[PDB]
């Protein structure tokens, strides 16, 4: 912040994983996440990067509040069997009503979803840290929706390249995110043969 | 200030004068 | 935070009656004194009712000097 | 005066190098033994746990369930678990290697040069080697002829080294078919490696297709024949609720009665969706209750239950079915097709055999046997030795093992010594000194006279014969173009470069200081 | 500790673990001393370093030096009180020369 | 301390912030004033 | 002053004197002493000569000139008079905060015409939103915001997903209220002792408004006397009459922490000190220096009574009893003279 002289650390992100050489070692003008997919069959590359941000996971939502409904008759099962998926459905158009490619959330997912989400070919992250998220939306310049309904193209995130990297010979991988345009972040990689290095 | 030595030695004035006014201890374990 | 005593001496100090009722700010049992404040003694806060009491009334005397066991001993023989 | 409480130590630049370099050679020494075409292999016991031991012979592992005090040492045993995680062997070769600088370095503190000095030019020294290296690489691209043929080579030369190595001409085809089978794709994954006791080691394998250990379902048919697959994470044994947990109140049993009841027409009709798809197979990672089964089993239409998701990787992977949930759009989801499943007995248990598959990608090796720790670690040796195998395809270029290569970067840093005048020339000399005692050291495990093999090997290199390496099947210098003694570029790459960090490291300290342990 | 030439520490935990380095804080930050004004040091340089950084590379080397020269004129029975201030001058003659 | 016959060390580019020194000298002159400033410790029994 | 006077009558001690004659010439001397005090104190506002801080400003260099800043005495005098300028009239010391800032040189401490907090907590987007508001409007809660998060525990019974529906929308709809009535005051920055949703800081952030939670009351308790406005627990009876203005907000990295920084209110009769330090056992000492300088300092405000230093009163006092004693025969006249032979101590 050259008009107020100063920078906050916290828009750096430190980022170091062992093996490779020292030289390896490089800044990313971008955000990498100790994460890979939610699905395995997702693509692992991405051209485009209509990237959304959430926190709410992809389940039925439940206020937090002392709450629980009182299913009685046939119907009641039925109508509640019937939203179940429907509610599933709805996020699903909502998110694809977006025009996104790519998403990310904070926290677990609903397989079935999950798989849904896979149907539409817009892969994300999920179980994302809270940082970290935030890191990608000052990367991307996108912002953070509590809800499908309130999410629009606007606050969507967009980037240059983001490709997971199977950095590990034999270890899960990491996935890696090139934003190409101005970024008030950027991340640095580190690799190297010791721990202690 | 003035007060500062003012409470200073009075205080000290009964500190003795609770210090000189007993004559024996009792200790109870 | 006051004790049974405290308000039982308050309500006392003011002759208004204590009410277990929240709402009814009875005006026949409402305080009355001569003036109320909190002030700074000792580097200690001190809530302070200054009174003027013709009918009478449960005072309250102030003890300051040093040694809080002079105090002791001083009010014992207060 | 003291310090630090009782049980903190301080340790300053004698006492602290000598100790460092003690344990290090400890750790060399301990090891050397085990790398070598010739080398040998380690027996590790538990401390209790009704002796949970292993016969190892991959010093990483080795290194990995010994405890050591010497934290330098454990510098190393760490820095060898990222090379493992590297490439698998070498791990072998390069903690040995670090030692001996090392204990070489150590000798040129008796020598009483400052070591900042022997960082320069060690580093100095290791700009050439790698170079050096890099101008002696070699590639094979389109060249499948080649590149087939010396990818057998890579194989054999990382299996002579283990257990194994009676039969490395068998196993050098598993793992090459089985890494073509990964048509480019690394994760190894996608290769299940199935251990059972049983059969010799000659009698281990890898299937033309599939092998599942799990259980059938009730009386499903147990060969299926141009099968259609389904494969989904949806729970059945644990019936499909709503996870905020509604309560269900009614005033009559009835009401409850019904429900029972709408519940089973629930799951019944979520079957029938399955089914709509018109598949005879379905599989879930998840536990499946028995009466959906039964509606499978109604069906005639074989399922399997409970896999988790890594054999579903694999299984989406050799099918190309796509895992899924709640079957909306059967067009919209693309199923799984084989020609043939079929229960087939080995060992002791039916395994359940997928013929006919759609896909290569994914693949499983039959492992028959002699030992646990046999089993064990011929699992060790693969694993390692696809390891190598796929960054071979990730890579494909190659440098000739056999000490050879090593001696090669020796011998330009001992031109590059004399170009260097002054203290560092020593240095210059120690780290490429320590290099040509690698051999040695495979020379040494052979048992025949190192001496002048690498003294003649020197000659050579010193001649400029790059491609003449060593024997180990008769111990002498040879052509390993002519015997395909080959190996990874990047292998040891990352065994010069860590190494080199690792000297580094070790050296740079000079004084180290314990904490009272709680 | 302190230069390019420099050369640096290995510490051990106490549960086991271990760290080599050169920043001094991260020195002093995993000693585990028990002398009182040894730990001042320790957060000497901690304060030092999050407020600047290295340097701790040698900040800590000034003071013991000044420390260890403060004792001579101790010995020569100097009041530190004395000794204090022109201190205090002398740095402010230093930074304004700086 | 490369032993490069240039003491320049501008030439060398051997550069430091005035901020940095002048924190650490002022820094450790603060310190060893209180330092300085102790006379007395009364250690309790471990 | 005690030890020693029990230090000259430990020899008449070992005389078998009655301890009631002892204290009795004690309780004497001190009052003696004491009035003498009162009579040679000295006062300056019927003079000429001084405004009304430079006395105080000479008693702190006075009273700091013996703790570890002696050093730069005539810097925070100066800090410390105008700071107490502001404690008007509450005149405690509670107003004022103390901010034991690691790091940096003491000399470089500061004292802010308004508040700085050391603290802060980490949520989604508090890094995100502007950090610069030139001339904000300040909003203090003390309610927390958050979905029901600690609020009053009820079930609820719902049949219809669709009012199973509505309620947990209604629940948010809760939260953006209160938030509409944060945004629509048109105040830029909102405090609160309580935990404040994430999400919010994001609409806070996504309109370009300052919020922090977890807030310490005590330094919002300055931060409500600093800027005059009202802390807050009901969002729709707010009003701008309790909202907080300051002459501008920012907040700044200080020893690598994360402050947040107001000031210049003309009307603030609160400040607070950044204590920048080096050692940690500097601040407490130098807070304990600072604490004694306000409070001394706020007596003398108190008292425009002033006397010389340098052990100069006692001597005066011990001569003046010293000729005394020779006033009064006997038994006391002794204690007179040790009472002056203590005394003279210092």
């Amino acid at each position: 912040d050259m008009e107020r002289r100063d920078v906050d650390f916290e828009l750096i992100k430190v980022e170091g994983k062992v093996g490779g050489r020292l030289e390896d070692t490089k800044l990313i003008k971008g955000v990498i996440v100790d994460k890979d997919f939610s699905h395995p069959q997702m693509p692992k590359k991405v051209e485009d990067a209509k990237i959304a941000i959430l926190t709410c996971p992809f389940e039925p939502p439940k206020p937090k509040t002392k709450h629980k409904l009182d299913v009685t008759s046939v119907e009641d099962y039925k109508a509640l069997q019937k939203y179940e998926k429907e509610k599933f459905e709805e996020m699903i158009q909502q998110i694809k009503e977006t025009g996104a490619n790519l998403a990310i959330c904070q926290w677990g997912f609903d397989d079935e979803a999950n798989h849904l989400l896979l149907q539409n070919n817009l892969p994300a992250v999920r179980w994302v840290g809270g940082p970290e998220i935030e890191l990608i939306a000052i990367a991307t310049g996108g912002r953070i929706v509590p809800r499908f309904s309130e999410l629009t193209a606007e606050k969507l995130g967009f980037a240059g390249l983001v490709q997971e990297i199977s950095f590990g010979t034999t270890k899960d991988k990491m996935l890696v995110i090139e934003q190409c345009k101005n970024s008030r972040a950027v991340t640095i990689f580190i690799r190297g043969g010791n721990k202690m290095i | 200030p003035a007060m500062v030595r003012i409470n200073a030695l009075t205080a000290a004035s009964e500190a003795a004068c609770l210090i000189v006014s007993v004559d024996e201890t009792i200790k109870n374990p | 935070l006051n004790s049974k005593w405290d308000l039982r001496r308050l309500c006392k100090t003011v002759g208004a009656t204590a009410l277990p009722r929240l709402t009814p700010p009875v005006l026949e049992e409402m305080g009355h004194c001569d003036s109320v404040y909190l002030s700074e003694v000792g580097d200690t806060q001190v809530v302070v009712f200054k009174h003027e009491k013709e009918d009478g009334a449960i005072s309250t005397i102030v003890l300051r000097g040093s040694t809080d066991n002079l105090m002791d001993d001083i009010e014992r023989a207060v | 005066v003291n310090i630090f409480k009782a049980g903190a130590d301080e340790e300053r630049a004698e006492t602290a190098r000598l100790t460092s370099f003690i344990g290090a050679i400890a750790i060399g020494d301990l090891v050397k033994s085990t790398l070598g075409p010739k080398g040998m292999d380690k027996i590790l016991l538990s401390s209790g746990r009704d002796a949970s031991l292993m016969v190892t012979n991959d010093g990483a592992t080795i290194l990995k369930n010994i405890g050591v005090d010497n934290p330098a040492a454990k510098v190393l045993v760490d820095m060898s678990r990222v090379q493992d995680d590297e490439v698998g062997d070498g791990t072998t070769s390069v903690t040995v290697l670090a030692a001996e600088l090392l204990r070489e370095a150590e000798s040129l503190i008796a020598k009483k040069i400052h070591p900042q000095t022997i960082i320069a030019g060690w580093r100095e020294a290791t700009k050439a080697a790698r170079e050096a290296l890099l101008s002696s690489a070699v590639d094979h691209g389109s060249d499948e002829v080649k590149f087939r043929q010396d990818l057998m080579n890579i194989a054999g030369t990382t299996l002579s080294s283990k257990l194994l190595t009676h039969h490395k001409d068998h196993f050098t085809k598993l793992a090459v078919e089985a890494v073509l089978r990964l048509k480019g794709s690394g994760n190894l994954e996608a290769i299940h490696i199935i251990k059972k006791l049983g059969g010799s080691l000659a009698d281990s394998y890898l299937d033309e297709g599939f092998l599942l250990d799990k259980k059938i379902g009730v009386n499903q048919p147990k060969r299926i024949e141009n099968a259609k697959i389904l494969i989904a994470n949806t729970g059945m044994d644990t019936d499909k609720i709503k996870i905020f947990g509604s309560r269900v109140r009614v005033d009559s049993t009835a009401k409850v009665a019904e429900i029972e009841h709408a519940e089973k027409e629930k799951m019944k009709e979520k079957v029938e969706r399955i089914l709509k798809h018109g598949i005879n197979c379905f599989i879930n990672r998840q536990l499946i209750y028995n009466y959906p089964e039964q509606l499978f089993g109604a069906a005639g239409v074989m399922a399997i239950e409970h896999a988790d998701f890594a054999g579903v990787e694999r299984l989406a992977l050799v099918t190309g079915g796509e895992i899924a949930s709640t079957f909306d759009h059967p067009e919209l989801v693309k199923l799984g097709s084989c020609k043939l499943i079929e229960e087939v007995m080995i060992g002791e248990d039916k395994l359940i055999h997928f013929s006919g598959v759609a896909l290569g990608e994914a693949c499983t090796i039959v492992l028959r046997g002699a030992t646990q720790q046999i089993l064990d670690e011929a699992e060790r040796s693969l694993h390692d030795a696809l390891c190598v195998l796929a960054q071979t395809v990730k890579d494909s270029r190659t440098v000739y093992g056999g000490g050879c290569s090593e001696m090669l970067m020796a011998h330009a840093v001992t031109q590059l010594a004399n170009r260097t005048p002054g203290k560092e020339a020593v240095a210059m000399e120690s780290y490429a000194k320590a290099l040509r005692m690698l051999p040695t050291i495979i020379a040494d495990n052979a048992g025949y006279d190192s001496a002048d093999l690498v003294a003649q090997l020197r000659a050579a290199h010193s001649e400029g014969n790059t491609t003449a390496g060593l024997d180990m099947r008769e111990g002498t210098i040879g052509d390993m173009a002519i015997l395909g003694i080959t190996e990874s570029f990047q292998v040891k790459r990352q065994v010069l470069l860590s190494a080199a960090e690792a000297a580094e490291v070790i050296l740079r300290v000079d004084n180290i200081i314990k904490a009272a342990p709680r | 500790s302190l230069g390019p030439n420099g050369l640096d520490k290995m510490m051990v935990d106490k549960d086991g673990d271990v760290t080599v380095t050169n920043d001094g804080a991260t020195i002093l930050s995993m000693m585990d001393v028990d002398h009182q004004i040894a730990k001042l040091m320790v957060e000497l340089s901690k304060s030092q370093d999050d407020e600047i950084g290295d340097g701790t590379t040698g900040v800590v080397v000034l003071a013991g030096a000044l420390l260890e020269e403060a004792e001579q004129l101790l010995d020569r029975g100097i009041h530190p009180i004395r000794i204090a201030d022109g201190y205090e001058q002398a740095a402010r003659v230093a930074i304004e020369h700086l | 301390c490369l032993h490069k016959g240039t003491n320049d060390m501008k030439q060398q580019h051997v550069i430091e912030t005035l901020i940095g020194k002048k924190q650490q000298i002022s820094l450790a002159t603060q310190m060893v004033r209180m330092i300085l400033k102790i006379d007395d410790i009364r250690k309790p029994g471990e | 002053l005690a030890a020693e006077f029990l230090k000259q009558v430990k020899p008449y001690v070992e005389e078998g004197l009655h301890p009631q004659i002892i204290i009795r010439a004690f309780r004497t001397a001190t009052q003696l002493a004491v009035n003498k005090i009162k009579e040679i104190a000295v006062t300056v506002k019927k003079a000429d000569k001084v405004e009304q801080r430079k006395l105080l400003e000479k008693c702190a260099m006075t009273a700091l000139s013996s703790k570890l800043i002696s050093q730069q005495k005539a810097f925070f005098a100066k800090m410390v008079v105008d700071a107490v300028m502001m404690l008007d009239d509450l005149l405690q010391l509670k107003m004022i905060g103390i901010k034991k800032v690691q790091g940096g040189a003491l000399e470089d401490s500061q004292l802010v015409a308004g508040v700085a907090f050391k603290k802060t907590f980490s949520y989604a987007g508090f890094e995100m939103q502007p950090k610069k508001y030139h001339n904000p409007k300040i909003a203090l809660l003390n309610v927390e915001l958050e979905l029901k998060a600690e609020k009053d525990n009820a079930e609820i019974r719902v049949h219809t997903v669709e009012d199973y529906q509505a309620i947990v929308d209604a629940e948010w709809n809760i939260l953006y209220d209160k938030l509409e009535k944060i945004h629509h005051s048109g105040a830029k920055v909102v405090l609160s002792k309580l935990p404040i949703g994430d999400v919010a800081t994001q609409y806070f952030a996504d309109r370009d408004m300052f919020c922090a939670g977890r807030v310490p009351e005590e330094d919002l308790k300055r931060t409500m006397m600093a800027c005059g406005g009202s802390i807050q627990t009901s969002v729709n009876a707010l009003s701008a009459d309790v909202l907080g203005r300051c002459q501008v907000f920012e907040e700044t990295q200080i020893g690598g922490e994360r402050y947040n920084f107001f000031t210049g209110c003309p009307k603030a009769k609160t400040c607070t000190f950044i204590l920048r330090g080096g050692a940690e056992q500097f601040m407490e000492e130098t807070e304990r220096s600072l604490h004694d300088a306000i409070m001394i300092v706020r007596r003398a405000i108190k008292n425009d009574s002033v006397v010389a230093g340098g052990g100069a009163i006692e001597m005066e006092l011990s001569k003046y009893l010293r000729d005394y004693s020779r006033t009064i025969p006997g038994k006391q006249q002794l204690l007179i003279g040790a009472y002056a032979k203590a005394l003279e101590i210092i």
